[PDB]
RNA sequence: CUACAGUCGCGAAACGUACGUCC
RNA sequence: GGACGUACGUUUCGCGACUGUAG
């Protein structure tokens, strides 16, 4: 309602009519500065002329919040404020929206899809474009796919009235730079890819910015691992048992990978397990019914190796008990799934040592010391001041509910209430609101910028716990990259505007030529009909002549013999994307395959099995060799479109 | 050294001292270490910043004095040995104390939330008459300025407990002369 | 906690007095405690307000990460900021900002040479204590010597502020290529001048306490002789003489193209001979552009087969005949599928006519490798005396390592062993316990030395004499005065700096002449030196549309020459930031100059000179 | 030599001599040198440090005594004759032999680490009864104690054997008269 | 100056898994 | 189903530089 001085020191280069990279660290500051520029842009036109400012928003809550702000402010002047989402772009024409409105707040994938389609044939129909959180305009992102269509209009020499392309950020980003001049190269490349010339920052009003900045202090706390890892020993014995059982049906197992010595409980072991499991899907033994048992047994053994390898990591990060609970839940799932002579053997192998594992998990002396001082630093500052709200950033989804369980049952931590947001003292989240003056990064490495509300700063703490000093040194140099970002901004602000718009033209033209030389056409579609097998049973699913393409992205199978090879199951989270509605989630109709093949969807009137090539194996019937193509665009074949007149 | 000498100064003990504190070789200067150090694990480690003394009870002669200046937030009082080590100083059933809260306020805890003014002692001493459970927190020289009285249930010895804010490395307290 | 012993106090005692020293502590992870003692004393001794900054130059990434873990576990409890920089960490965080916020830095030394080259670190005065690891490798051009070049060039001349105290941590100062105590004294004084050091302190008082720790073993020399009934060498020598007669029939100048006159089968002399005639055969300018191709292709095939025969003889002289047989057979199969020629069909037919004879004679247990079976005898005698010992057997060449593992699998008597390549009984590792057997490598522990040539035992006795000479030389120098020693090393350093600053102008001339690039084997035109582009001064490629029709592609794609039977791999398809241009290797070319008539050879892209035009997408 | 003699001393064969031994023409006196002696390599040459004898077998009359002084590591015993020449003595399931290990204990094999006491036997004499099943090894003067027990599978040739780690040059084993 | 093993540094590329977003 | 981004880990390739051994 009433502007301030730093919100007008930022909006002043934008009102002159030149493109800007306004970088304000206030959450409500960006909304009010965009409001001021959007207000001044419309009221400068002569009679009959209209402004058609479009404000992009990348996320859904940001889109709806900016729609609620931009409509409840621009109602008294009679400006038509609408917004499009993916939940609104269906059954509503896009072209009659843009001609009938002024302050459209669409999300950018709609505009990229319509620019591919043909409606809104040029970006000259707007007169201003605002990019919210503009530092994602880097490579193949939907801001950059719009700026491609803008720059191929400006640099082509066929230009019309191009709009102002201002952009609102909070941190311009340094990326992969080391010294100051590489940071200057990166910020100049960003300003060239976003086509601006001036970078505005609060300079005269640093008092009005320091009172609302949300600047906490850091308290790095390196903590060690445990010394008597009995659990790692027992699961290591079980993994050696499963590995030795896996070699009796594949004697050449150690030839299937180019990795060095593999240790249990790292990510390298999961890389080795994934490589082995992909290498064991392409066997072509001439029995063709024992192969349906050999590849199934290999898939089962590698799945159990992967589950033990995940339980090791969950035990080394979280409490010890959640590893055994995760393993028991997976074994309950496989008990409810089915049973053969392999799975009965593996379950009765785990039951032999379940009691030893359950007794060694319940020791009062074998906590993680990382958790042991997490409870200490949670019981210090709460005891100092019992009105302190905290938030606990955890890396994985599997550890965001381990620690939810952990405070549920702690005698020292009875005064917390877990507030998982993947009457709440703590909020155990994975990825993020400027009300909590304690942030604890539980082994979590652009910094987590909590500058969001129309509030204050008032002092917070940013404790960082870890077990390896790489986590510490990454933040120790993140602070210095933030130290050189401000200096690169300040050095770039002292150039001349006649030479800067020429300096970015070099980068724009050079990148246009680099982008245009990589417009190589499609490879030759190999004509011959191949067929697809499952990745667990290797039974015949279909041939590649029954494959139809829905919208040049999705794939279905049209045959009638495919109708008896899958069994449906209702989807756990049904939603609607772009023409669709997730109905079911199909599985293989063998005795004990039950492999995740795809999704059963409702497209216009029909129910069709949208499949994915990621869980299949493509086989040529001419030679007999099998291959694994892991994305649909890499499996090159004769792509026939979908036709509703057939069925 | 001002009124009559009624007790000898305490000493922090190395078996029930919590795992984050680093009392020195004279065993009367308590400080917070940089990084927490490996100690023994049994039923005596408090897993907080709470430490006890080895001064047994008497009939009525107890008065002790420690230097509490240049500690960020502290809490001083008396507690019984028959107490769970996971508990907090001043929030148990029977352990009376006086807290220097985060709001720069000197409050007190007794089993409730009684509070003094905005005073902050550089030097405060606790008077004790162990036969009847009386306390007087005479700070420094100001006509025996106590400002709080507590009833103590003398059914156990009275090893006095001290808690400090443990997130500041280098933060310290020192036992001084009475 | 671990315990400080007394000799590890005596070793660190002189360096803590403020002298730049060279400890000569023996192995056994002892020096990694002496270094900890000196760091703990050096960081303590600075008064309040100022600070010290230790820098520990490692040399290999295992040793670097090992010492980083040790310094982390030892110094983090006391309140210091230990860190580590390497090549393993990516291009991040300018090094003058890591070293402004830490106190114990573990560099590998090429990082400091790099940061002193471009001036992102100002000078060596930022540190206060430099600790070398294995300081006896400070030598002609090693990176420790580049760091000490900067150190001495800062010391002498343009006098700067305070310089760091220098400490070296060798285990054997290594007096090699000396003869007597005089040359050992001059070499050790030269090294201690190259570190700017003054004390070569080692333990003297409780030397018997060191003797409680280190066990110098007693040796076992094994002079064993060669075979006699060399039907394998007879057939192979007949084949080699046959191929030499064919090459002499074609060339008729082969005996004067080389300069190694007396040629013996199965040694490095014949290898130098065949390499020199290979380098001499390609360089022929003649007015017959088909006959140069024919002659050079025939000579390439003949000389490559001769070189493979000579290396097969050398391999078979040190290992089983089966190993050389599978080597020869997979070589012949890999060249038979490479390209068909009547020369190649001739040579493969001539070998496979004798192949069954070689398999019949070779797979005979009466014709056993004597050195190998004496090794087996020693293995069984020691393992039956003690079934708990381990062997870390050192071999010269990796092919012999894998062949010896193939033998220890193909020995039924040695079922009780597990080989290892570099939970285990025997390790077979080349040029990195209780038995340190050296298969011809020039508490209850013995070391053997098996040889087929008498005179490497003479080299071992010369080595023992050198070791006694080294101990006598350091014991002679250690009783000197200090000031005459510091004057002596000052004049040695001034003389070496004076030699350093008079000849260092190796500035070449970029040539403007256009040239052509021929194939090394078939001698066909590939491209011109006016056509190649060099991308980021490290990725020499050919931008040329005529070049695109003169290779055949077959990791990624590896290209080959497009001739009818050439099969010569020039380079490799690589992907750039966007493009997929192929890079080439000059080791598979012959440079010819289009002005003159020379056909000069080169070995690497830095030596071959031209005007280097950078690559551009336009 | 105090009771009646039954048999005579064995003699060694030159057909299965060790490759590093120098047994002379008296054929009861072995001697080791440094360099291994070049012989013909066949399936009868032992190529290890085991030494056999040349006596033909009988029912129950067997006696001989060997001087086991001046030797560091030795192992003397009587076992089966028909075995592979690539195998060594003591690993077979039928071998009555004593393996005096370098770890200072008088061990022996029955295939099974059958370790015995800690004697240092001066003069070992192998007394064999294949007919009567009584094995006796009277070392030195100690009331004729056998100090080792064997059960035998008397259905095979039972040639007497020797085995000694000869890498100390000048080591010798000699048979004297009883 | 030829082969042989051992090492470091600088740039370019691909892959796996996890997390978040959007259609 | 698909597309994008981020983090961690692994592999590949090219170009240099250095030391030692034997000829
Ligand atoms: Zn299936
Ligand atoms: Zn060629």
């Amino acid at each position: 309602f009433k502007p301030r001085n730093y919100q007008l020191e930022l909006a002043l280069p934008a009102m002159k009519g030149k493109n800007t990279i306004i970088c304000a660290p206030t959450g409500c500051g960006k909304t009010f500065v965009s409001l001021l520029i959007c207000e001044h842009h419309l009221k400068k036109f002569p009679q009959g002329q209209k402004g058609k400012v479009v404000f992009f928003a990348n996320q859904i809550p940001v889109y709806e919040q900016q729609k609620s702000v931009f409509s409840k402010y621009f109602e008294r002047h009679g400006y038509r404020v609408t917004g499009i989402s993916g939940a609104t772009a269906e059954n509503v024409p896009v072209e009659q929206i843009v001609e009938n409105n002024d302050i459209i707040i669409l999300t950018p994938q709609i505009l990229v899809n319509n620019l591919k389609k043909g409606t809104i044939p040029s970006l000259s129909i707007f007169t201003l474009m605002i990019f919210d959180e503009c530092h994602n305009t880097s490579k193949q992102h939907p801001y950059n796919m719009i700026m491609f269509n803008y720059l191929d209009q400006k640099l082509g020499g066929s230009s019309g009235p191009l709009p102002q392309v201002i952009g609102l950020t909070a941190s311009v980003g340094v990326g992969d730079a080391k010294n100051t001049d590489e940071a200057l190269d990166y910020i100049c490349k960003l300003c060239a890819s976003l086509d601006a010339s001036v970078i505005a920052t609060v300079k005269h009003n640093l008092e009005e910015l320091e009172q609302v900045v949300y600047k906490p202090q850091k308290f790095f706390r390196k903590v060690e691992s445990r010394i008597s890892d009995k659990f790692k020993y027992i699961i290591a014995q079980l993994m050696r048992d499963t590995e030795s059982l896996a070699k009796r049906i594949c004697k050449d197992l150690e030839n299937l990978s180019q990795i060095q010595n593999r240790e249990f409980g790292t990510q390298k072991y999961e890389q080795w397990i994934v490589t082995v499991q992909k290498a064991c899907m392409v066997f072509q033994m001439p029995d063709k019914d024992e192969e349906s048992r050999i590849c199934k047994a290999l898939f089962l053994y590698t799945s159990h190796l992967r589950k033990y390898n995940d339980a090791l990591i969950i035990s080394e990060h979280a409490r010890m008990k959640d590893a055994l609970d995760y393993l028991k839940d997976f074994f309950s799932n496989v008990r409810a799934a089915g049973f053969d002579e392999i799975e009965q053997d593996l379950t009765q192998r785990f039951e032999e040592k379940l009691q030893e594992l359950e007794s060694v998990s319940r020791d009062p002396s074998n906590e993680n010391p990382k958790l042991e001082d997490l409870c200490f630093i949670l019981q210090e500052e709460y005891h100092l001041n019992p009105e302190t709200i905290t938030i606990l950033f955890v890396k994985t989804r599997a550890l965001v509910d381990a620690l939810k369980n952990w405070i549920e049952g702690n005698p020292k931590l009875s005064f917390l209430k877990p507030g998982i947001l993947t009457d709440h003292n703590i909020l155990i989240a994975t990825s993020v609101i400027a009300q909590c003056n304690l942030v604890i990064l539980y082994e979590y490495v652009i910094k987590m910028i909590q500058t969001r509300g129309r509030g204050r700063a008032r002092g917070s703490k940013c404790f960082l716990l870890t077990s390896n000093a790489g986590v510490i040194e990454k933040e120790q140099i993140n602070m210095y990259k933030e130290k050189m970002m401000n200096d690169s901004i300040l050095r770039l602000q002292t150039w001349d505007e006649a030479v800067f718009r020429e300096k970015i033209l070099h980068i724009q033209t050079h990148e246009k030529f680099i982008r245009d030389s990589q417009e190589k056409p499609k490879p030759v579609p190999d004509k011959e009909n191949k067929k697809l097998l499952c990745r667990k049973c290797k039974a015949l699913a279909c041939y590649t002549a029954d494959v139809r393409v829905i919208e040049e992205c999705h794939y279905t199978v049209l045959g009638d013999a495919f109708k008896e090879c899958f069994v449906s199951r209702p989807h756990p989270k049904p939603k609607q994307f772009s023409s669709f509605e997730k109905r079911a989630k199909i599985f293989c109709a063998r005795q004990n395959c039950s492999h995740d093949w795809g999704i059963h969807v409702k497209y216009k009137t029909f129910e069709i099995p949208v499949i994915k090539i990621e869980s299949f194996v493509v086989e040529d019937i001419a030679t007999g060799v099998q291959t694994l193509y892991s994305k649909w665009k890499d499996f090159h074949f004769e792509k026939i479109p979908f036709d509703p007149a057939e069925m | 050294s001002r009124f009559a000498q009624w007790a000898i100064h305490p000493t922090f003990n190395l078996k029930s001292l919590s795992c984050s504190l680093e009392v020195s070789k004279d065993s009367r200067t308590v400080t917070v270490s940089h990084r927490p150090q490996p100690y023994r694990w049994s039923c005596e480690r408090f897993s907080t910043s709470q430490v006890l003394c080895s001064q047994a009870l008497s009939s009525g002669k107890h008065y002790w004095e420690v230097d509490t200046r240049n500690c960020s937030h502290w809490a001083v009082g008396v507690a019984s040995w028959e107490m769970s080590r996971d508990q907090v100083l001043g929030r148990t059933m029977d352990s009376c104390c006086v807290e220097w809260k985060g709001t720069s306020q000197l409050s007190a805890w007794h089993m409730k939330e009684t509070v003094l003014g905005s005073d902050r002692p550089g030097v405060v001493g606790i008077w004790l008459n162990l036969e009847e459970g009386k306390l007087a927190f005479y700070s420094v020289d100001n006509q025996e300025k106590l400002l709080y009285e507590c009833t103590i249930s003398a059914s156990s010895p009275l090893y006095p407990a001290f808690w400090l804010y443990g997130l500041h490395p280098g933060n310290y307290l020192i036992i001084k002369q009475v």
